[PDB]
DNA sequence: TGCATCCGTGAGCCAAG
DNA sequence: TATAATGGGAGCTGTCACGGATGCA
């Protein structure tokens, strides 16, 4: 199973996928919140909480309680590189295109 | 910034859109001169109509068929219906489209053309030659290097002159 | 002098005029029986040049001997036929015009 | 020879007539055998029905029409470039209102193109063939609205450009928008308008959920019907007057107008099928007594509400299901044109009526045909489904006729051609083949008709099954549409059959496509054969069962290419159809009644029938088809033969004994040969041309024209200036070359002078001129000459001259000269063979005899395939192909395989030991044991477990001619080939892409008027195109100087250009290039849209390209 | 929008 | 509409006859406005369509001329069943045509064709890209102009200075035109005849070289 | 190496009377066996003159002394009521194959 | 400040036609 | 140059994805 061109092209256009990862903006913990019915996880720093609210099948890589650096992905799928950019700079989106491009 | 509004509106040179008869005596011709007389028939109208003091529902009418011709002439289709020669549906073709596209003149005739001492054949495998050898049919070679080959005709005895030589392999 | 630069700047009307050898003020090609180019119209060789090298339209003046010189009978200059794709016409409007580039090339420059 | 047939299928009906889509549709359109009072409102006739009445006063109805007879026969126009057609007349009345006057008249409206009897017409000359268009049928439709889930857009859709798409959705605000000529509204306006009432929309539509109070709006029931008609218009002609008798008109003209809006009779059919209603006419409503009544839109309203809410029985649609999509055939096409010219031949109508003499009026003073004669010129000379004829070959020809475009007028745009377009939907089954279709951009938009499928009066396509009752298989035989075979449960044609009964407890079937296995109790119909998926093309391949799909496309379309050979074969492995295809096709003639067969010419056979009359069948003999290959019969019986009705007399081009020819049987042997045969190239024998196996025969039409100038007459003369008597030989004392003579590159086929124009002579001239004592002639050399790489045999001219009788050409022309040249083709080193499974290759190497691998017994084999062709390509049919070619090699016989139920594997081995005995009993009985390199080889068969370990040499050479493999010496050195090979038999084509047509090259020659660069293509003398990524190429390597050259030398600078060839000549180095002339061209564009484009130094001061030349 | 569509109001007005 | 001409223009046209009628108008005569601007209207409609529908601009005797020959013949097809002969028409066309004016004005009466005219069913081509450029000398031509002067000046060279000098005179080599012999005579001093004498010779001696060298035939044709 | 047949201008022909065409024709005197029997001798023009209901075979060919035709049952022409065949074909000596687009004889 | 919507622009090369 | 004549017709339709400007709550 691939992604094969139009991923390339997602990549080499600079395109926010449909199918985005949500990163953390800053560093932080991890705390997750999840009804039975709404999901969202909190990214809190020494003083500074972020909340994300994402819908209730998106899958996480994040065990609860972890220390993440900005940018890193909390939702499984593909990062937006402006997003990435915006995030940890130039070099992390530098690293992320080409290492997506060869990947297909 | 005025500038971006015409008062002298420029006429290209007639080569560039020229008038030729073709083998059968017939004539052919680009489409910027049905453009072009749109353009002087309005604009020769409207000097006319305002001579003779016409109205301003007629002066208006008038003025804005003015412009519609010189949107025709620069970029037809860009604003509302794009111009027809009669009885066809074919846009006529416009200094813009001339310019744009992979047909326009950059990509068409600018970043790539067609050249002369070149042709085109069927390949066939040839596993004799060496690495840096290709098999190349005796009359392509002979029109590809065709001026070469009339010097060294001449060089030789096998003609008096180059154009000899020339009438020679006709 | 050899090119190593390219500019594009917009045409004010007094250049558009400067380029040009003549307003074109009639909608005619070439004429329905001698296959001659009108006068004043889109293919005069009046405005835009000889057809034939060195010759002029009438033929009172044929041949290189005369370079530059403008016929008095016809009135087209006895230059190479090459020019017929270089020499720009014109013509002028009885109200000015927009250059639709300018108009609806969003966000409108002029707007 | 025998012809051994394998195959258990019965096939209860043939091969319906082949063209019949073409043929029948176009009668259909013409109903010209048709008594005019007997009529149908179909066709021509409905388009008359539809123009008139013309009113306004004065009025002029349409009483009926009559075709006329041909000018002229078919022969005759395709030689005088004529059109193949039949007078129009129509019998037409003026009436006066008041007056009561009523003249009347048979008007003629110019001519009418006719189908010739094998489907095809001929335009200005030559044969062309109408496609068949595929389409979305008119009907009502719900689909799925694509971004709100629950929700579902109802679309009423009409024939092609009669009628507007009219969509109704459930917005999300609540009310029910109608979208029409693209605006939405709230439909309750246009219910309304139709006499509803709040009474009878609640009644009908409260059921569903919550639906009907979306469509409840008060202040629209406040108005009586006109004042919301009149809402209505102003919501859809702005600003335009609201005037009373304005707005019923246009309304009317949008919804009712028969003249105007138009479903199908399948558009209603559809509709009265979907939503459970029947309706009156082929409209939406109508206007009755005064007001609107509805037809549609309600029973619309209510099946997408029951939609949205749920109710069952109610479903979106497959709009690629083939029962949604039907085919506009040749009439159909050629209708739509029709009624076009008729409304602008109306529109004059009208004009005339209005000013002139309304007392001095006739029907021929207000019948400008003009316009008709002109919209039906056009749809047959310059439309999109109007195709040169492909008649490279008979079978070419008619799968042409049996193609099914996508695109075209009223159809796809190859920017609107999506997956599921091109997709090989389910329905597809038995109507559309879904091999024969092209590998590129058009990938299943242009598809071909099945075999046994056939389009109704609807214009679905219908395919036929067996009906089966309580498991016995009837021969009743029904032909359905999709819709149709949605219903049933039905059963594979190769289910095994005892009698006329299911002998098998679970048996293979398809409902609704689905594949499933069920009890003969369950069967309720059965395929004809399998036969009957495949397009014609595809059904010509033995073994296709054993071939990739992908390779099977290739064998389809490439037959279409197989040129016609002078001693053309059919093949040794058959499909079975390869006798109905030269028949259809009108390949060969046959035999009209029982008879004796009276004389047999090279030109002509004439038959004594029954009726003691005699028949004299004139053969076509070396005539030039539309590809220039040759259509040619020969005679196939002798004086005093006795023969049955349907008997072949004479054989077609491409026809054995009336079987389709399109190739030749050679003895192939598989195996890698020196490179020579290296990715899909071939080898081949000198043999095949020594024997003139593969030998063509082609004609090339040569055109001249003398005309008149302005500067005195071209004229066709031997009196040519500056040529010797040595150019002259061939010529006749009219300057026209001689039949017979062989032509060559340069020479002269016509002769011709033109005179010379203004020709004031350069001083150089003159001085010449005086040193010789030589006038410079009037005129000069023009003649037609030959092409480059272009030759052969003048075998016909044609003169046509002005004042010569039942000729006049076109204004000014004074004679037209043709010259037609023939030539033998031999195969040559690059051109092209194909086999039916999609193994294609080019010629690359032709060995002399002495070289060619060959059997033991002395014979060399004709063609050398490389193997490793085969396993990537999955093609395994012409590996059995060759085995079974290998028994029928030394049976000596034929073969008739059926696809699908052909000759298996054990069968197979039957024939190869059967022939193995005949190969090798025979040197056994001559007096000869197995030679030493058989034992070599035989051991090392034995390494490769091919052999059985023990057995004797004729025991092992048995066991491996059973595996289609023989001991083979290297004729190079007589040591066998370290293994044993896979040799036999295989039917091989040429294909139309012979290198003699293609080879090219160019020194110098004609640029282009505007942009000064070189023409492009072979016939031009034209340049290569060096593209954008040429470009890239030479960019990339850093050839700098050899791009500038491309950019500059080689085309377009005209300095550069003539400076290279003058130093080239005077063996100089060449010149340094200038600016090419594209570029001032581009700078000039510029200009034109008011753009100063300024070329400068370093010093940003202006340079100057055109040299002065255009400043002041 | 449509050239003729404004004379015909235009002309609509005297 | 269709004969031409835009609707709008049309419209344009018949406004200039409206013009023409109001000053042109009598109201004593009583008539409605309407009857006596329809005339005009038409007229001014009439004239634009004659006078700007062709590419090629004709004559409007001219175009009355074609398009009664343009309806002759229609009346001529719609009796005959076909299309009618240059002689048909010239019959029906009345005296003084004969099946040469009839085919003369037809040729007269061709409007021209678009460059940009489609070849084939794409979008990447168009006639007249093949059409050839007869006019730009051919490289082969012009190399061979080139080869001329320069085998020219070869053959006059071995002429002495003043027998080249008095045929370049002559000839147009020099300053474009021909001389008379009275002023390549003035201009080198000696008489009228003398000069003619000169020139004789070295024509004489031309045709000799060229009789024992042949290095100028294959340029004459 | 040749053939002329009468009223026949090239290759690509019929002759009335004929069931064969010339390439039909030509394909069957291809395969005809001459024999030389003198060793010196290199070429001949066999003459051929034929009519009427006849299926004319190689025996047809009028003899020439030190000449034999090994295949005189070679079929050559099917000829009905009235049909006429008059040729000139020309046998030499050579050697290999040799294309007819290669001599020109 | 946030969305939905709308208009314009682009969608492989060569070959023959 | 004079009866009176007073507001047009053809739309044409199976994409699709993006970017960047207008349009709303
Ligand atoms: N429309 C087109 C048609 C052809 N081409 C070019 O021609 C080749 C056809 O390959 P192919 O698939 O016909 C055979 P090959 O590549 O050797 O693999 P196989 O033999 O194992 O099947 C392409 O690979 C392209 O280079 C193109 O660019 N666009
Ligand atoms: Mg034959
Ligand atoms: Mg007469
Ligand atoms: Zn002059």
């Amino acid at each position: 199973i691939t992604q094969g061109l139009p991923r390339v092209i997602e990549l080499f256009e600079a395109r926010r996928p449909k199918a985005k990862a949500v990163i953390s903006e800053i560093d932080g913990v991890v705390r997750i919140e999840e009804t039975e019915e709404k999901l969202s996880v909190f990214v809190e720093s020494e003083g500074f909480s972020k909340e994300y609210k994402l819908p209730k099948e998106a899958r996480l890589l994040v065990k609860d309680g972890d220390y993440v650096e900005a940018g890193q992905p909390l939702t499984r799928g593909a990062i937006d590189p402006h997003q990435l950019l915006e995030a940890k700079g130039p070099e992390a989106v530098e690293r992320y295109l080409v290492e997506e491009i060869q990947k297909v | 910034p005025e500038w971006m509004i015409l008062e002298a509106v420029p006429v290209l040179p007639p080569d560039l859109r020229p008038m030729v008869q073709v083998d059968g005596g017939r004539f052919a011709t680009s489409d910027l001169n049905d453009l072009y007389r749109r353009l002087i028939n309005r604009n020769n109208r409207l000097k006319k109509l305002l001579a003779q003091g016409a109205p301003e529902i007629i002066i208006r009418n008038e003025k804005r068929m003015l412009q519609e011709a010189v949107d025709a002439l620069l970029d037809n289709g860009r604003r509302g219906a794009p111009v027809t020669n009669p009885g066809s549906d074919r846009p006529l073709r416009s200094l813009t489209d001339i310019l744009s596209g992979k047909q326009g003149r950059f990509r068409q005739n600018l970043l790539g053309k067609r050249v002369d001492y070149s042709g085109r054949s069927v390949i066939v495998v040839g596993p004799q030659l060496k690495l840096h050898q290709c098999g190349l049919p005796k009359r392509m070679a002979l029109e590809l290097f065709k001026p070469f080959l009339l010097k060294k005709m001449e060089e030789k005895g096998i003609a008096p002159n180059v154009k000899a030589a020339r009438r020679m392999l006709e | 002098k050899e090119v190593r630069k390219v500019r594009i700047a917009l045409a004010s009307p007094e250049k558009i005029r400067s380029w040009s050898y003549g307003e074109v003020e009639k909608p005619e090609t070439i004429n329905y029986r001698t296959l001659k180019p009108e006068r004043d119209g889109l293919f005069d060789e009046r405005i835009f040049g000889p057809i034939k090298d060195y010759e002029c339209a009438c033929g009172k003046y044929k041949r290189q001997r005369f370079e530059g010189k403008v016929c008095e009978r016809c009135g087209v200059e006895v230059t190479k036929s090459i020019v017929r794709r270089y020499r720009m016409g014109h013509i002028e409007l009885a109200t000015p015009a927009a250059h639709i580039w300018f108009v609806k090339d969003v966000p409108s420059k002029i707007g | 020879m025998e012809i051994k047939r394998f195959g258990r299928i019965r096939e209860v009906i043939p091969l319906p007539p082949l063209t019949e889509i073409q043929v029948e549709s176009y009668r259909r359109a013409l109903q010209a055998d048709v008594p005019p009072e007997k009529r149908e409102n179909v066709g021509i006739q409905a388009a008359f029905r539809e123009t008139f009445p013309i009113e306004e006063g004065l009025v002029l109805d349409f009483l009926e029409y009559r075709l006329g007879e041909p000018p002229f026969p078919q022969d005759e126009c395709r030689e005088k470039d004529l059109t193949y057609q039949a007078p129009l007349y129509a019998r037409l009345q003026l009436i006066h209102k008041d007056t009561g006057l009523i003249k009347e008249d048979e008007v003629f409206l110019g001519h009418i193109p006719l189908m010739t009897e094998d489907g095809s017409f001929i335009i200005n000359g030559a044969d062309r063939v109408i496609v068949s268009q595929i389409h979305r049928s008119p009907g009502v439709y719900f689909t799925p609205d694509p971004a709100r889930p629950g929700r579902y857009i109802a679309s009423i859709i009409p024939l092609p450009k009669r009628g507007p798409w009219i969509d109704l959705e459930v917005e999300p605000n609540g009310v029910v928008s109608m979208k029409v000529n693209k605006r939405k509204f709230p439909l309750v306006l246009l219910l309304r308008v139709l006499g509803y009432d709040q009474e009878t929309l609640a009644r009908e539509l409260g059921a569903y959920g919550e639906l009907v109070q979306g469509l409840m709006d008060e202040s629209v029931f406040a108005m009586r019907p006109e004042e919301a008609l009149i809402r209505l218009f102003t919501l859809l002609r702005p600003g335009d007057p609201p005037k009373r008798d304005k707005a019923v008109a246009y309304v009317y003209g949008l919804i009712a107008d028969p003249r105007r809006y138009d479903l199908g009779e399948a558009g209603r059919y559809k509709a009265e099928e979907k939503l459970g209603i029947r309706l009156s006419g082929r409209t939406l409503a109508r206007f009755e007594d005064g007001e609107f009544k509805d037809e549609v839109f309600l029973p619309t309203l209510r099946y997408l509400f029951a939609l949205t809410a749920g109710v069952p029985g109610h479903e979106v649609d497959d709009i690629d299901h083939l029962g949604n999509r039907r085919i506009r055939t040749v009439g159909e096409l050629m209708t739509d044109q029709f009624r076009v010219g008729l409304a602008r031949l109306a529109r004059g109508v009208r004009e005339r009526m209005l000013m002139g003499s309304e007392d001095s009026l006739t029907p021929a003073k207000l019948v400008n045909s003009r316009p008709l004669e002109a919209a039906i010129r056009e749809f047959f000379s310059r439309s999109q489904l109007s195709q040169f004829k492909d008649e490279t070959n008979p079978l070419s020809s008619l799968r042409h006729k049996r193609r099914i475009s996508a695109l075209g007028p009223g159809g796809l745009t190859r920017e609107r051609a999506g997956f599921d377009v091109r997709d090989v939907h389910r329905t597809h089954y038995g109507r559309i083949c879904p091999v024969e279709t092209p590998e590129g951009a058009n990938i299943g938009l242009i598809t071909s008709l099945a075999a046994y499928a056939r389009v109704d009066e609807l214009g679905f396509i219908r395919t036929p099954y067996r009906r089966v009752v309580g498991g016995v298989v009837t021969d009743e035989v029904v032909y359905m549409t999709a819709t149709e075979e949605d219903r049933y449960t039905i059963a594979q044609a190769n289910t095994p059959l005892e009698g006329n009964r299911i002998a098998a407890e679970r048996v293979v079937a398809r409902r609704k496509g689905e594949p499933v296995i069920v009890s003969p109790e369950e069967v309720e119909f059965m395929d004809v054969s399998p036969k009957q998926v495949f397009s014609v093309n595809t059904n010509l391949i033995p073994f296709l069962e054993h071939d990739d799909a992908n390779r099977a496309l290739m064998g389809s379309n490439m037959q279409t290419q197989a040129v016609p050979l002078i001693r053309a074969q059919a093949p040794v492995v058959m499909t079975g159809l390869e006798e109905r295809v030269v028949r259809d096709s009108l390949a060969a003639l046959y035999a009209e009644e029982d008879g004796e067969v009276a004389k047999v010419d090279g030109n002509r056979i004439v038959v004594r029938y029954e009726d003691g009359r005699l028949v004299e069948y004139p053969l076509r003999r070396f005539y030039r088809s539309n590809q220039g290959t040759a259509l040619d019969q020969r005679p196939r019986v002798v004086v005093g033969q006795r023969v049955r009705k349907g008997d072949l007399l004479a054989d077609g081009p491409a026809s054995e004994n009336g079987f389709l020819a399109l190739g030749q049987n050679v003895l192939v042997a598989i195996m890698p040969f020196d490179g020579y045969n290296f990715e899909d190239a071939i080898v081949i024998s000198e043999e095949l041309l020594k024997r003139d196996f593969y030998t063509s025969i082609h004609i090339e039409r040569y055109e001249i024209e003398a005309r008149d100038t302005k500067l005195g007459p071209e004229r066709i003369t031997r009196d040519i200036p500056h040529l010797s008597e040595a150019a002259l030989r061939d010529l006749d004392e009219e300057g026209v070359v001689r039949i017979g003579a062989e032509v060559k590159p340069g020479d002269i086929l016509v002769g011709r002078t033109s005179f010379k124009g203004e020709s004031e002579p350069t001083p150089e001239e003159r001085l010449l001129r005086s040193i010789f004592g030589e006038k410079a002639r009037d005129v000069k050399d023009t003649s037609l000459r030959v092409p480059p790489g272009e030759g052969g045999i003048v075998v016909r001219t044609v003169r046509l001259r002005r004042g010569d009788p039942g000729v006049e050409l076109k204004p000014g022309v004074r004679e037209v000269v043709r010259v037609y040249v023939a030539q033998k083709r031999k195969l040559q080193v690059g051109d092209k063979l194909a086999n039916r499974h999609g193994n294609k290759g080019v010629v690359a190497k032709i060995l002399p005899v002495e070289d060619m691998p060959h059997l033991p017994d002395g014979t060399p084999v004709d063609v050398i395939l490389n193997p490793l062709g085969v396993p990537s390509r999955m093609n395994l049919g012409q590996i059995l192909e060759t085995h079974l070619g290998l028994a029928g090699y030394f049976l000596g016989q034929r073969y008739i395989s059926p696809i699908f139920d052909g000759a298996k594997e054990p069968e197979i081995k039957e024939l190869l030991a059967q022939a193995f005995e005949v190969y090798f009993g025979k040197r056994k009985g001559e007096g000869f044991g197995v030679d030493k390199r058989e034992v070599e080889v035989l051991r090392r068969a034995e390494k490769l477990g091919l052999v059985t370990p023990g057995k004797t040499p004729e025991e092992q050479l048995k066991e491996l001619f059973l595996q289609g493999k023989v001991v083979l010496y290297d004729g190079r050195t007589g040591e066998p080939i370290e293994g044993p090979i896979v040799v036999g038999q295989m039917f091989i084509m040429k294909l139309y892409h012979m290198v003699e047509d293609k080879m090219h090259a160019r020194s110098t020659g004609p640029y282009s008027l505007i942009t000064q660069q070189p023409l492009g293509g072979k016939a031009q003398f034209g340049g290569q195109r060096f593209g954008e990524m040429e470009v890239w190429a030479l960019e990339a390597y850093g050839a700098a100087h050899t791009l500038q050259e491309m950019l500059t030398l080689k085309s377009d600078d005209i300095e550069g250009r003539n400076a290279a060839y003058e130093a080239i000549i005077k063996g100089e180095d060449v010149p340094e290039p200038s600016v090419p002339e594209s570029f001032r061209v581009l700078v000039k564009e510029l200009q034109a849209l008011a753009l100063d484009v300024q070329t400068l130094d370093e010093k940003d001061n202006p340079v100057d390209i055109f040299e002065g030349l255009a400043s002041k | 929008s449509d050239p003729v569509r404004q004379y015909l109001h235009e002309i609509g007005q005297v | 509409t269709g004969r031409g001409l835009s609707f709008l223009d049309l419209i344009q046209e018949g406004n200039q006859g409206l013009i023409r009628a109001v000053e042109k108008f009598e109201y004593k005569r009583r008539f409605k406005f309407s009857t006596y601007a329809t005339w005009w209207i038409r007229q001014a409609i009439n004239r634009a369509i004659a006078d700007q529908a062709r590419t090629i601009r004709i004559p409007v005797h001219m175009v009355e001329t074609i398009n009664k020959l343009s309806r002759t013949a229609r009346q001529l097809q719609q009796e005959l069943g076909r299309e009618p002969t240059y002689e048909e028409i010239a019959e029906a066309m009345g005296p003084g045509w004969d099946a040469k004016r009839v085919e003369e004005t037809l040729k007269i009466a061709q409007e021209p064709v678009s460059l940009e005219t489609p070849i084939g069913d794409e979008k990447d081509s168009f006639y007249g890209d093949f059409i050839p450029d007869e006019h730009l000398p051919s490289p082969v031509d012009a190399a061979t102009q080139s080869l001329l002067s320069e085998e020219l000046e070869k053959a006059l060279s071995k002429l002495s200075e003043r027998e080249a000098m008095v045929l370049k005179l002559r000839k147009g080599l020099i300053d474009g035109r021909e001389h008379t012999l009275e002023e390549v005579g003035a201009f080198f001093g000696v008489t009228r005849e003398r000069i003619r004498q000169i020139e004789n010779k070295a024509l004489r001696k031309l045709k000799y070289h060229e009789s024992r060298t042949r290095k100028l035939r294959d340029f004459l044709d | 190496t040749s053939v002329y047949i009468e009223d026949v201008l090239h290759e690509f022909s019929t002759i009335p009377g004929v069931k064969e065409d010339v390439v039909e024709i030509i394909l069957n005197l291809k395969e005809l066996v001459v024999r030389f029997l003198n060793p010196s001798l290199q070429t001949v023009t066999l003459l051929l003159k034929a009519e009427g209901p006849k299926e004319v075979k190689a025996r047809d060919f009028l003899p020439v002394a030190d000449v034999e035709i090994m295949n005189p049952d070679l079929h050559i022409a099917t000829l009905e009521e009235g049909g006429r065949l008059n040729m000139e074909v020309r046998v030499d000596r050579g050697v290999g194959y040799v294309p007819a687009e290669k001599h020109g004889i």
